[PDB]
RNA sequence: AACGAGCUUGGUGAUAGCUGGUUACCCAAAAAAUGAAUUUAAGUUCAAUUUUAAACUUGCUAAAAAAACAAAAUCAAAAA
RNA sequence: AUUAAACCUUGUACCUUUUGCAUAAUGAACUAACUAGAAAACUUCUAACUAAAAGAAUUACAGCUAGAAACCCCGAAACCAAAC
């Protein structure tokens, strides 16, 4: 799987540690179910846990959309211009704490 | 069954600007069904690609095969509908961007052998298509000098790094 | 048929029972069914029991 | 057909996918490609162990030529530098060679100057007292 | 080490001598790593993928003091 | 097949090792007798806890929470 | 057929030569053994693999203190080939609860009581 | 394989038509009404299985049992063939002895 | 009864939230991975 | 158009101790191919093993003398 | 792995069997679809009620009642009946 996929060497986007480290992640977006079974993990991340990421990390813009959704979904965008996307369906609230962590760092 | 190639002629581009070089004419042409066998047709349309219009129906012209007259007969459907409904100025400036065969619908019959055996023989049938350029035949291809060949040989050494290490 | 706290009666059941055992009996309380499971046969030293509680 | 999978288009891709840098109809065909990415995974697995054992061949190769060429074997460097208490792995002692030559002569005089010290103490019986090199640093 | 010295501890060199400091600069995940092992009817799915955390550290500064 | 010089050296360290082994076990700190019942108490003990996880097995408790906490998968906003 | 072994006792009665040797006194025999597995069980009689599993040598290079007690060595008898016996010594004394935690066996056979990870000095 | 390249039409359902909105009720006809009727008399379907289960060789011989002298030439030959195979396979074939 | 004061918390009782009671279900196994497949116990 | 006994349909999903095949993942444990009977040795039933759950208590290694033998196993006090 | 597709290094196709052994022997040109474990006597788990349980006929010296939990596919030479 090595010589079927692609590599590249060790980097920093713009030298991010020499002279001050700038975080990666810019932008957090969150959707939700209003009523729906399968986000409710999602939607106790919001009730307890967003308003603390958002203060913890004050460049990164976070948006929480509850609208009719079928799957909860986090979409993270960085600086350098990359896009992830996670699907948050039916996971507990540590798990998306945890997760949304990771995206951070 | 697919007829993606009838549909590339009408396809139309917006109006150039005037500091912009002239865009060359593109005409797609096609024989559906031809009974001849496409591995036959192949070494044909080889032949043609590259050539200009009138070099290519010399070729043909003289070329035994059943296909070749087939091909020239394109060929010439090909040139007329160019200048005709494609804006081509002179039927002498077009060379064969691509020209290759394809399969068509087949039948199956009965091959009779010895002993009340048979077999199945496939009547072949097969497709051709053209796509003429307007302008000269692109440049024949040159061969690398001796020179250039020694070049690349001294940029691959170049390109060595040290591996596996700091 | 045990309504109410079903912890308390199992604390009482532990206290009457260690003496004659002389160790903690093993027993299991389901909270939904209401009934208290005990390991091993006390059956005539808790229905004399339970009479003098009155139940 | 009360119950039909539905979904074999995308089981097939799982294969096919890690197939498709291979050559002839293994690369296509999942009858085929699936017998050849099993061994392709098996043969991923089994080189992550010995591309360890490999790149410390490589290394050993690189420090004797290293070492060499200021006329010391490679038991001679690296059992010597250990008797100095100096701990450099050889990863490391090949970044050195390559890259800071000056401090690697240096660490083949240390070498050098700590094995000279062990041939005369032999020679010596014990009577000799021990080289200034040779002292180690005591912890506890 | 320098362009004209280099100091080797025994094994280590003292705090009053070095300060080497660094930053963390990115906590991440190694890609899929596949491991498949080799047995009677192998098949396809009889794979364990590992992903490892990883940490990335930018060397910040190597300062020396003349405490030899 | 003629025994390799390795061979043979790393035979001869082993029973090097081994052969010490002889002289550590000659000189019992202890005798026979001196040894009965010094180890009595733990041994007993240890036994105990043995039989008490063995004889320990019962059914595990049920709880009205869980069944009842079923009913949050249906939880919403109002 | 393969079959348990006696060892006749002169084996285990030491020459005034191997004390000087192996330096150990007769008299005030050391009371703990250092035992460490240094062969495999695999290829090798039930009974050695049963004995190896009750002394706790399951993992090779790692220390186990035992009894030097008839009984315990009667077992290492059994075993004395798969085994490295090394006497447990204490300069420094027994530890204490004060210093249970800051022990630390040496690979010359003596548990210090004290371990700074700091130059003698 | 080959999957739709189109969605199919969207299912619509009335979770709330006459069926579905009065479903179960007189289920407890019984215990609600004086035990005049038993709630399977309120089962519909094939004579010989209402208020009634059973593996598929009792099923047969009910069914044979209950309409077995009103059924069709080809239907009561293929009835009393499978009665004959399942009857081979429940007392002669298996596992478990 | 603290516990009906429970229901009194918790969503509504319906049809979407009925579950069986703990271990009540075993597991049907079919013959169709490799574990029980194959020569599927026989 | 392959008769030591035609062909077609049906009985019929004949029967086959025989050959072949028997479709997702993960975790755990694991025999042995020994003894016995069988128109039985290409199979089956029982023992023996293995295994899951449960009950409660000693098991494994070792094991002096001492008998039984004839002049390394059986037995198994104490201990460890 | 590599700066680099190939060069360098490592590496005795799959299934089925054979004694746990494959340089054995079967089977597979390839694609798509189809193509093979099924039952409740005892046992276990989950509940109702309990010296009684079950909506008639049954079991019962803590039982009884209900639920859940199980045992493949293709293939002969043949035999018989009635037609042709
Ligand atoms: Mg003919
Ligand atoms: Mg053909
Ligand atoms: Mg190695
Ligand atoms: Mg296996
Ligand atoms: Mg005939
Ligand atoms: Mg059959
Ligand atoms: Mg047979
Ligand atoms: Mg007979
Ligand atoms: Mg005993
Ligand atoms: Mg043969
Ligand atoms: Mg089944």
């Amino acid at each position: 799987t090595g010589r079927g996929t692609s590599s590249r060497f060790l980097t920093s986007v713009l030298h991010n540690g020499l002279g001050r480290y700038v975080q990666q992640l810019q932008r957090l977006s969150l959707s939700l179910s209003r009523d729906a079974p399968s986000s409710r993990g999602a939607r106790e991340f919001v009730e307890r846990e967003v308003t603390d990421f958002a203060r913890r990390n004050p460049g990164v813009v976070v948006y929480v959309n509850p609208r009719p959704c079928a799957m909860p979904r986090i979409v993270a965008e960085y600086l350098n211009g990359a896009v992830r996307e996670e699907n948050v369906n039916s996971k507990s609230v540590e798990e998306i704490k945890s997760l949304v962590q990771k995206l951070a760092d | 069954i697919s007829r993606k190639w009838e549909k590339k002629n009408k396809i139309v581009y917006p109006p150039q600007l005037p500091g912009e070089p002239r865009r060359p004419a593109e005409i797609y042409h096609c024989r559906r069904q031809i009974k001849y066998s496409k591995d036959k047709m192949w070494y044909l349309a080889k032949m043609i690609r590259g050539m200009s219009i009138d070099q290519a129906l010399a070729q043909l012209e003289f070329n035994d095969k059943k296909g070749a007259q087939i091909i020239k007969e394109v060929l010439l459907e090909a040139q007329d509908m160019a200048v005709r409904d494609h804006n081509v100025e002179f039927r002498s400036n077009l060379h064969i961007a691509e020209s290759t065969s394809g399969r068509g619908q087949c039948l199956k019959r009965i091959r009779y052998h010895g002993r009340g055996r048979f077999g199945i023989m496939e009547k072949v049938y097969c497709h051709y298509f053209v796509k003429l350029v307007e302008g000269p035949p692109p440049p024949p291809e040159v061969p690398k000098t001796a020179v250039d060949h020694a070049k690349d040989y001294i940029q691959q050494l170049r390109s060595r790094t040290i591996i596996h290490t700091l | 048929k045990v309504e109410g706290d079903i912890w308390a009666l199992q604390k009482d059941v532990e206290e009457f029972l260690s003496p004659l055992l002389g160790k903690t009996p093993i027993t299991q309380v389901n909270e939904v069914t209401g009934t208290l499971r005990i390991k091993g046969y006390f059956d005539e030293q808790l229905k004399a029991w339970l009479l003098e509680k009155g139940f | 057909l009360r119950n039909r999978l539905t979904d074999r288009y995308w089981r097939v891709q799982e294969v096919l996918k890690h197939a498709q840098h291979f050559r002839g109809r293994k690369n296509r065909c999942y009858r085929l490609a699936v017998r050849a990415v099993t061994r392709a995974f098996v043969k991923c697995t089994k080189a992550r162990r010995l591309k360890k054992r490999n790149l410390r061949t490589l290394w050993i190769n690189r420090i004797t030529a290293a070492s060499q060429e200021h006329g010391l074997k490679y038991p001679a460097f690296i059992v010597n530098l250990i008797k100095c208490q100096v701990e450099l792995n050889r990863k490391v002692l090949v970044d050195l060679a390559i890259y800071e030559p000056k401090t690697f002569k240096s660490l083949a005089a240390l070498a050098k100057r700590r094995q000279q010290e062990g041939f005369a103490a032999a020679l010596g019986d014990g009577k000799e007292p021990e080289g200034i090199f040779s002292r180690v640093v005591q912890y506890h | 080490g320098a362009d004209n010295f280099t100091l080797l501890g025994k094994p280590l060199l003292r705090k009053e001598l070095v300060r080497v400091e660094a930053t963390v600069i990115e906590k991440t995940e190694s890609w899929p790593k596949i491991n498949m092992k080799f047995r009677k009817r192998k098949n396809f799915r009889k794979k364990k993928i590992i992903v490892n955390p990883q940490t990335i550290l930018r060397i910040n500064t190597i300062e020396i003091a003349p405490r030899l | 097949r003629t025994v390799s010089f390795q061979a043979k050296e790393s035979m001869i360290r082993r029973l090097e090792v081994e052969a010490e082994n002889h002289y550590w076990l000659s000189m019992p700190y202890m005798t026979a007798e001196q040894e009965c019942g010094h180890a009595a108490e733990r041994r007993a003990q240890a036994f105990e806890a043995i039989k008490a996880a063995a004889t320990s097995k019962f059914p595990k408790h049920r709880y009205i929470a869980d069944q009842l906490d079923h009913l949050n998968i249906s939880k919403k906003w109002s | 057929k393969f079959t348990k072994s006696r060892i006749p006792d002169k084996v285990f009665q030491p020459k005034p030569e191997d004390h000087e040797k192996y330096g150990g006194d007769p008299q005030n025999p050391h009371k703990l053994h250092i035992v460490t597995r240094i062969r495999s069980t695999k290829r090798r009689p039930y009974w050695e693999k049963d004995t190896i599993k009750m002394l706790g040598l399951q993992k090779a290079h790692s220390p186990q203190i035992h009894k030097n007690i008839p009984s315990v060595n009667a077992k290492l008898k059994v075993v004395k080939h798969l085994i490295r016996i090394q006497p447990l010594k204490l300069p420094q004394g027994l530890p204490t609860e004060e210093t249970m935690s800051s022990t630390c066996l040496k690979s010359t056979g003596e548990l210090v009581v004290q371990w700074h990870l700091k130059p003698v000095e | 394989a080959f999957v739709r390249l189109t969605l199919p039409p969207p299912k619509v359902v009335d979770r709330w038509n006459e069926k579905r909105a009065l479903f179960g009720v007189y289920d407890n006809i019984g215990i609600l009404g004086n035990f005049e009727k038993h709630p399977k008399e309120l089962i519909k379907g094939p004579v010989w299985l209402r208020g009634w289960r059973g593996n598929e060789l009792q099923r047969c011989v009910r069914k044979k049992k209950f309409v077995g002298n009103r059924m069709f030439i080809e239907d009561l030959h293929n009835l009393n063939k499978r009665i004959s195979y399942l009857y081979k396979h429940f007392n002669r074939h298996g596992k478990y002895r | 009864g603290t516990s009906l004061d429970l229901l009194r918390s918790l969503p509504r009782v319906s049809l979407a939230n009925l579950k069986p009671s703990p271990n009540s279900r075993k597991r049907e196994r079919r013959p169709r991975d490799r574990r029980r497949g194959r020569k599927c116990g026989r």
